[PDB]
C-alpha cells in the first residue's frame, strides 16, 4: 500500500546559531565572529501573509515551523498523513564564499538529520546542497545518500547557469547514483536578475514570475540531454504552479520537431518526457481547486501521474491542502495525488 | 491625406517583417551616422560585429519561398504584395520592421549608442511610410522608438505619431527594467496623446539574460524561451499600476503567444488573494485589466494534442483581445485559411481575424 | 538662517556614516510605510530577508571600540561628537546615511519598491537634519534621493536642497546604467539648479554582478573590487559628455580609492587618441574634464611599496580634487595625523586636508 | 640566445566558410544550411582607427591579415622580430550553441595550424579554447598539447564566471599539465553587463574599461587558490595595458593582509605572487612611452620581468610597437621586454 505522502513542508531555521553544534571549531567560531548575519530568504517574508497561517502552532517568537514538534503536532494532527518532506530553505545557497557554502551546507543538513528526522520517523527531507561548486553539490548528494531518510536533492529554481549546461551534470549524476529524484523549490541564488526583463519591484510579482525561470530549466534539462544521459532520473516542482505547465509542453513539443538535428539525442516528444519525468506539488494549486479545474488541468498535462499532494506547511494559501478535492470528481485521480504519484518518487509504504 | 484603414472582407495582420533594401535607408539618415555605421556597425548587448547572440538557424529562419530575385525576404514591396497582401486579402498589414538592413532580427532601438538608435528609429518611420505605407495603404506602421531613452522616444511619437500611415507604437520584448517601470511611463503618456496603442514584439538583447536563470543553449530553448519575456513584462505592468496611471493604454504582446497568459493570470490573481497587501495603491484586481490593457497576436499559433484546447485557452484569456498575425516572410507563418483546428467557431475566428484587432488599432467601417 | 560651513583652522571630512536609532525614522513616514516595513522589510536586489549579498566580516566592519553603550556605531550622536568631531577639529563633516537603520542596512535608495524607496531617503533627510545637523552644525548632510526613479529624486532634492544644512546629494556607486546615461540627467539638472555637488558612496547592489565579469567569492575580490565600479563610472560620466551638457556639475567618488584613476585616466586619453571619432560631440580631450568635474576621497588611503609613489600619483589625478575623509567608525578608518606617509608633502597635505574640500562644496 | 617574440599579433579569419574544409560533414552542412552567421567580434570593430594600421597589406576585400603572407609580410619585413603568436580572437566563445561551439573551436585551430602554422615556422598561435564547458576547453587544450607550435591557452577577458571559480579549474589543470602559459586578451563572452554598473555605450567607454575586469579576474585566480593548487601557471595580459597594474597590487595586499585568514592557503603577498606569475604585453603601451613613463611603471610594479613585447598587429594604437623606448634609459630593460621576459614563457631562441 502507498503512503499519503505530504510532498513538501517546511523547516524554519530559528537563526545561524542553531548551526553552531554542527560546524568544526574553524566555523564555529568565525560564525559568531562574524555577529552571525542571518542568510533567512525573502522567499516567503516572514511577516508578510503567506509565512504562516493562523492555524500553525508558532514558538515563544511568534514563529511557526522551528520546531520538529510544532510542525508534526500540526501536520499530522488528523492522522490522513502518513510522512512528510522537510524542506529548509535557509539561504545557504546565496553565500558566495564557497567554502563557507559548503560548511554551512553541511551543517544545516546535519541540523535536519539531528533536530527533526531524528525526532519523528514520519519526516524525510530534502538534501541541502551546495549550488556554487557543481563538484561540492555532488560530494554533498554522496555523504547522505547512506541515510535514507534524505529522500531528494534540494534545488533553487533560480541558478547561477542553467541546471542543463554540463557544468551542473555532476548534481544530475549524483542524485541518480543515489537513486534520488531532483526537486527544484521557488527560490534562488539571485545572482542575475529573477527575469529575462530585470528586477520585479515587488515580492509578489516576483513570486508569481518564478513559473517562467522553471520553463527555462525544464526546456535546458531536457534539451541538454539529461534525461538520457540519467534516464532514471526524476525531477519534481516543488510550491511552483502547474497551470502553466500544458501550454509550454506544446510549445516545446512543436519547436522540438522544428529542431530536431540541433538536438538528435530526445528522440521522444518533450511531451512524453516530461510526463514521464516530472511531477507537481499541489501546493499552491492556484485555481485548479475550482470546480472542474483539476479535471481539466490533467486533461490539459494528458496525464494524471504528475501532480502529487503537499500542504506547504505553514504557509498560506488562497485554497487549503485538501481544497484540490473541489476541482475534481474522479475519485482515482484523487488516488494519484494523494498516494500512487508519490510512490514513483519515494517508493512509501504506510 | 492618406485615409484611415477600412477592413470588411479581409483580414488584419497584426505582425509583417519588411526590410529596407541596402542603402534604403540613407536618404532619411544624417550624414554623420551614416559613417557611424560604416566604422563601428550597430553595436548592441553583444560582443559580435554583425550578428545578435542567437543567429538565426536554418535559412534565416524565412520561408524558403519568399526569397526575391534579389535580395531578402520581405525586401522587395512586389513581393510582399502579391505572396502576402495580395494572396491572403489582407485588409490592414501592421509593419514590424526588425532589423536597418538584410538581417532578420536586429532592432535598431537597442542600439546601446542611443543616439545612434534613435536616428535610425526615425529614418526606419520615414522610409517605411515613403516606401511601403503612402504606395499601399493596405499596410501602417507600428513605428520603432527608443524605450530605453525615453526622451527621444516621446520625440518620436510627436513628430510623426499622428501621420495616418501609423497605427500602432513599435517596441521590444526584451529590456533593461520591466515595462510597467516609472521609467517607460513618458512613452505611455505620448501614446495616449497621440491615440495609439503599443505593439511588443519578440526580441532578443535587452540587457540581461534571455531567462531570468541563465543564457539558452540549443535553439528548442532559445525560441520556446521568448514567452518568458512577455510573463514577465504582463506581470509588470499590470501589478505595477501602470493602468491604474493610464486607463485608456492598450498594449499588445506580439510573437509570445497566448495560451500561456491564461494560467499566468490565474496564478497572478491567486497569488494576490493572500498577498495583495505589499501593494495597497493598486486599485482592481489584476485580472481584471487584461479586457481593456492586455492584447494578444497569434501567431506562431498555439498547438495542444487536443484541438478544443485552444479556443478553451483563448476565452480564458480574453477571447476579445486576440488578434491574427501571419508573421510573414518567417519560417513559422501562420497562414489565415489553415492555422485554426477543425472544430473551432467560427464566432470567435471571425473577432481574432477582424473585429479584435480592429478595435485595438482604433479601425471602423 | 543656519549660517554656510566656515573652515579656517579645522578640516574637512567628506564620509561620515550616522544611522538612525530603531524607530527614529517613523516620524517622518506614512502609516503605510511603517506598516509596510513590518511586513516585508526592505526588499531589494538580494534573496535575503535581513542581509546584503556580501554582509560584512570582521565585527560587521566596525572599528571595535566605537560602540556606544546601546546602538549600532554611529547611532549615537554624543560619541559621535567626542570620539570624532572634536578628537580631529572637523569643522566640516559631511553625513552619508547608507541605511535606515534597525533590521535592515542596504542604502534606502536601492529599495525594490522604489515608492517605498523614496519615502525612506525624505525620512532620513528630515531625521539627520532635526538630530545631528542642525543641533550640531559640524555637520552637513549629503541627501539620500532615488537615482533609479529620478522623479522622486528631483522632488526630494527640491523640497530640502536649498536647506542650509544640506550641502551634496548622496548616491550609489552601483547603477543599473552607467551614471553617465541620460536617463540621470534630470536628478544633476534639479541639483545644478540648487548648485549641489554629487557624492556617489562605496556600494553593493545596484542591478549586475560586482565585477563585469562574474560575482566575487573572497571577502580581498569583494573589497578590492569596489574600486572597479568607480572606474566603471567615470569613463561613462567623462565619454558621455554628461559634463558639456552640465558644466557646473561635481562629482565626487567617494571611497573608491584614488591612485588606480591615474592609470585609468591615462589609458582613456591614449585609447581615444586613436579612436576619438566615435563620440565625435565630445567638446574635450577626456582628461580636461577632471580638474573641473571629478573629485574623489582619499579613505582608505593607497599604500604603495615606495611611499614616494603615493603623491605622484595622486597628482597625476588632479592635486587640487583630493579631499579627506575619515570613513568613521568602519575598520579601515583613516586618522588626519597619521593617513599619510612621513614623507608626503606637506602643502598637498594641507589642501587636501582643507583646500580641495572647500572648493567641492562651495565654502568661501 | 632568447629571440625577440612578438608576444601579441592576430590572424583575422576572412569568414565562417574558411572553416569548412576542416569540419566533419554535419556541421558543414549545417552551416551552409545556416547561411553562414559570422562570430566576427566588435572587440576591433572593422571599420574603426584602431582596426589596422595604413602601412598594412590588406587582402582582396581590404582586410589585414586574413592571410599568413599578409601577416608574415608585414611583421617580419624589418628582421627585427624572431617568432610571432598568433591569437585569432573569431568569437567562437559567443557561440551558446556548446556542441557548435566545441566543433567551430576545434576547426578554428585546425585552420590556423595548417595555413598559418605550417606556412611559416616564425609563427607561433595559441590554441582557442571553448569556455562555454570547461571540461571541453580542457579536452581542446590536450588535443593541441602535442603540437608544440602552440604556445599558449587563449582565454577572453571577460568570462561567464570568474576563472578562479572551482568551475573554471579544468582549465588550469590542463593548461600546467602541457606546459602552456594562459593568456587573457581584451575581449568577452558578454553574459553579463561589461561593466558592473551597466553596459558601455560606446565602444570606446567598454574598450579603455576592461581593464577593471583583469582586476577582478586576477584577485579571483590568486585569491581562490590558482597559484597555490598549479604553481606553474603563468598568466599573460596580452593588450589590455598595464599602467593599472600598480594601484590594484597595493589594494589587493593591503587587504589580504587583514582578510588573510579568509582565504589562509595564499601565504605569500598578492604583491609578490603577480610579479612572478603576470606577464603583461607592452600594445598598448596606454602612455608609458612617454618620457621616463616606462622606467616610472617598470618602479611601480616593482619588477622588470612582466612587460614582454608585442606589436598588436595590426592594430593601430596612438603609439607604435618600438616608441616604448622613449620611456625609459635602460637598455637593460628594453632587453628584458625584447627578448628576455618571453624567454620565461615560451624558451624560444634565436
Ligand atoms: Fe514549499
Ligand atoms: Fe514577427
Ligand atoms: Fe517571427
Ligand atoms: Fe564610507
Ligand atoms: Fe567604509
Ligand atoms: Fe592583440
Amino acid at each position: 500500500v502507498p503512503a499519503v505522502v505530504d510532498c513538501d513542508v517546511h523547516a524554519v531555521l530559528p537563526s545561524p546559531h542553531s548551526l553552531i553544534p554542527y560546524l568544526d571549531e574553524y566555523w564555529a567560531d568565525q560564525l559568531v565572529a562574524q555577529l552571525a548575519p542571518t542568510y533567512e530568504p525573502n522567499y516567503h517574508p516572514r511577516g508578510s501573509a503567506i509565512a504562516q497561517h493562523s492555524d500553525a502552532s508558532v514558538d515563544e517568537n511568534g514563529r511557526a515551523a522551528t520546531t520538529a514538534e510544532n510542525l508534526v503536532k500540526d501536520v499530522f494532527a488528523d492522522g490522513f498523513t502518513d510522512f512528510a518532506v522537510v524542506n529548509c530553505l535557509y539561504g545557504v545557497q546565496q553565500i558566495h564564499q564557497p567554502r563557507r557554502e559548503m560548511a554551512h551546507a553541511r551543517a544545516l543538513n546535519h541540523w535536519i538529520a539531528n533536530e527533526w528526522l531524528d525526532k519523528d520517523d514520519r519526516l524525510r527531507a530534502s538534501i541541502v546542497v551546495p549550488q556554487g561548486s557543481p563538484r561540492a553539490a555532488a560530494e554533498e548528494i554522496d555523504f547522505w545518500s547512506g541515510d535514507k531518510r534524505f529522500v531528494q536533492v534540494l534545488l533553487l529554481g533560480q541558478s547561477e547557469l542553467l541546471y542543463g549546461r554540463e557544468i551542473n551534470w555532476p548534481i544530475w549524476e549524483a542524485a541518480e547514483a543515489a537513486g534520488l529524484p531532483v526537486t527544484l523549490h521557488i527560490g534562488g541564488v539571485f545572482r542575475q536578475a529573477p527575469t529575462s526583463v530585470g528586477w520585479p519591484a515587488s515580492h509578489l510579482e516576483w513570486y508569481v514570475g518564478q513559473q517562467s525561470n522553471i520553463e527555462a530549466q525544464l526546456n535546458s534539462i531536457i534539451s541538454e540531454g539529461i534525461l538520457q544521459k540519467f534516464p532514471k532520473t526524476k525531477i519534481l516542482l516543488s510550491e511552483l504552479g502547474f497551470n502553466w505547465l500544458p501550454p509550454f509542453m506544446w510549445k516545446f513539443d512543436k519547436l522540438w520537431k522544428s529542431y530536431r538535428p540541433d538536438i538528435p539525442w530526445v528522440q521522444e516528444s518533450p511531451l512524453e518526457l516530461i510526463r514521464e519525468h516530472v511531477r507537481v506539488t499541489t501546493s499552491p494549486s492556484d485555481g485548479a481547486e475550482e470546480a472542474g479545474r483539476l479535471d481539466s488541468i490533467v486533461d490539459r498535462l494528458g496525464s494524471d501521474r504528475m501532480l502529487v499532494y503537499s500542504s506547504d506547511y505553514p504557509h498560506k494559501h488562497h485554497s487549503g491542502p485538501r481544497d484540490i478535492e473541489n476541482g475534481t470528481h474522479s475519485p482515482e485521480l484523487l488516488d494519484r495525488i494523494y498516494r500512487r504519484n508519490a510512490f514513483d518518487l519515494y517508493n512509501l509504504v504506510v | 491625406t492618406l485615409p484611415a484603414p477600412s477592413v470588411t472582407t479581409g483580414i488584419v495582420d497584426a505582425d509583417i517583417h519588411p526590410v529596407p533594401q541596402d542603402g534604403a535607408l540613407e536618404p532619411y539618415l544624417d550624414d554623420r551616422w551614416k559613417k557611424h555605421i560604416r566604422e563601428y556597425g550597430v553595436r548592441t548587448t553583444t560582443g559580435l560585429q554583425f550578428i545578435s547572440e542567437y543567429p538565426q538557424m536554418y535559412g534565416g529562419a524565412m520561408r524558403a519561398d519568399a526569397w526575391p530575385e534579389s535580395g531578402y525576404p520581405g525586401s522587395d514591396r512586389e513581393l510582399l504584395r502579391t505572396q502576402l497582401l495580395d494572396k491572403h486579402n489582407i485588409q490592414l498589414g501592421v509593419l514590424q520592421c526588425l532589423a536597418p538592413g538584410g538581417q532578420t532580427l536586429n532592432p535598431a532601438g537597442q542600439a546601446l549608442n542611443q543616439e545612434l538608435a534613435a536616428a535610425l528609429c526615425r529614418a526606419t518611420n520615414d522610409w517605411q511610410l515613403e516606401h511601403l505605407v503612402y504606395p499601399d495603404p493596405r499596410m501602417r506602421a507600428a513605428i520603432p522608438v527608443t524605450f530605453e531613452t525615453p526622451d527621444y522616444a516621446v520625440a518620436e511619437i510627436e513628430r510623426v505619431g499622428a501621420d495616418p500611415g501609423v497605427v500602432a507604437v513599435l517596441g521590444t520584448s526584451k529590456t533593461l527594467e520591466p515595462l510597467g517601470s516609472r521609467k517607460y511611463w513618458p512613452i505611455y503618456e505620448a501614446s495616449v496623446a497621440q491615440n495609439l496603442p503599443i505593439q511588443f514584439h519578440l526580441s532578443q538583447g535587452g540587457g540581461h539574460a534571455n531567462t531570468g536563470t541563465g543564457w539558452t543553449s540549443y535553439h528548442t530553448e532559445y525560441h520556446t524561451g521568448h514567452v518568458q519575456s512577455f510573463q514577465s513584462q504582463l506581470l509588470s505592468l499590470v501589478l505595477s499600476g501602470t493602468f491604474d496611471r493610464f486607463p485608456t493604454l492598450k498594449v499588445m504582446f506580439v510573437e509570445g503567444n497566448v495560451a500561456h497568459f491564461a494560467p499566468l493570470i490565474q496564478r497572478m490573481d491567486y497569488t494576490w488573494e493572500t498577498l495583495r497587501g505589499e501593494l495597497p495603491d493598486l486599485q482592481r484586481k489584476p485580472s481584471e485589466y487584461i479586457r481593456d490593457h492586455i492584447w494578444a497576436s497569434t501567431q506562431p499559433i498555439d498547438e495542444p494534442e487536443k484541438p478544443e484546447h485552444l479556443a478553451e485557452l483563448l476565452e480564458e484569456f480574453c477571447g476579445d483581445n486576440v488578434v491574427f498575425a501571419t508573421d510573414y516572410p518567417h519560417f513559422d507563418f501562420d497562414d489565415p485559411e489553415t492555422a485554426f483546428p477543425r472544430s473551432f467557431p467560427v464566432d470567435l475566428r471571425d473577432k481574432i481575424l477582424r473585429g479584435n484587432g480592429m478595435r485595438f488599432f482604433g479601425v471602423t467601417n
